[PDB]
């Protein structure tokens, strides 16, 4: 399963 | 595979509803786009108009690919949702805030294995007040519904007791839990 952190998701906008 | 973009557990579809008066409610559901990576998510979110700018009677819906944002879908008929209520005065300061967080819980599979029960989320802008909810597949799955609700309320940052409820789509069509 592919899980992503609130923080990591935010980092991905860059 | 090679991570140039970061894959998502599910492909998601964003829907738009326009309170039309000459089509069946079901025929007015309009699809915006679909995506399956984090970067594509941000390009869509950053481009389209924010929820707070939706005219009254319109909605936004984010659902797993293949599940239509409606009660009749096989994945929603026996389900229900966790509802967040907002008066109209909170539109420019809280709605977008709560919506984005909701969207992040979904694409990020934030409820462990219980994310499989998640079907999608809906935000409604109405002159009388706005609504945001997360739809789950079975209002009979106590452990999954419960877990989903706990995390979600924590993720929203809602005070110790705003008390949010979960109702089955069947009832709404004619609270089974609170947090
Ligand atoms: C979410 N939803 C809403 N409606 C119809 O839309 C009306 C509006 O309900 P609403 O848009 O969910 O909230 P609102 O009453 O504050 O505007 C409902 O009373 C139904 O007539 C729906 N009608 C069908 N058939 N299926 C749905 O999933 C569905």
């Amino acid at each position: 399963r592919i899980i992503y952190d609130r923080k990591f998701l935010m980092e991905c906008r860059n | 595979e090679h991570y140039i973009k970061h894959p998502l557990q599910n492909r998601w579809a964003l829907w738009f509803f326009k309170n039309d008066k000459s089509k069946t409610w079901q025929a007015n559901l309009r699809l915006i786009s679909k995506f399956d990576t984090v970067e594509d998510f941000w390009a869509l979110y950053n481009h389209i108009q924010l929820s707070s700018n939706l005219m009254p009677g319109c909605d936004y819906s984010l659902f797993k690919d293949g599940i239509e944002p409606m009660w009749e879908d096989e994945k929603n008929k026996r389900g229900g949702r966790w509802l967040i209520t907002l008066n109209k005065q909170q539109r420019r300061s809280d709605l977008d805030r709560f919506w984005l967080e909701t969207l992040l819980c979904l694409i990020g599979e934030s409820f462990d294995d219980y994310s499989d029960d998640v079907c999608g989320a809906v935000v409604n802008v109405r002159a009388k007040g706005d609504k945001i909810a997360i739809w789950t597949t079975e209002c009979e799955n106590r452990d999954a519904v419960t877990h989903i609700g706990r995390v979600y309320k924590e993720r929203l940052g809602l005070p110790p007791k705003i008390v949010i409820g979960y109702q089955s789509h069947a009832d709404t069509a004619t609270n089974r839990f609170v947090v």
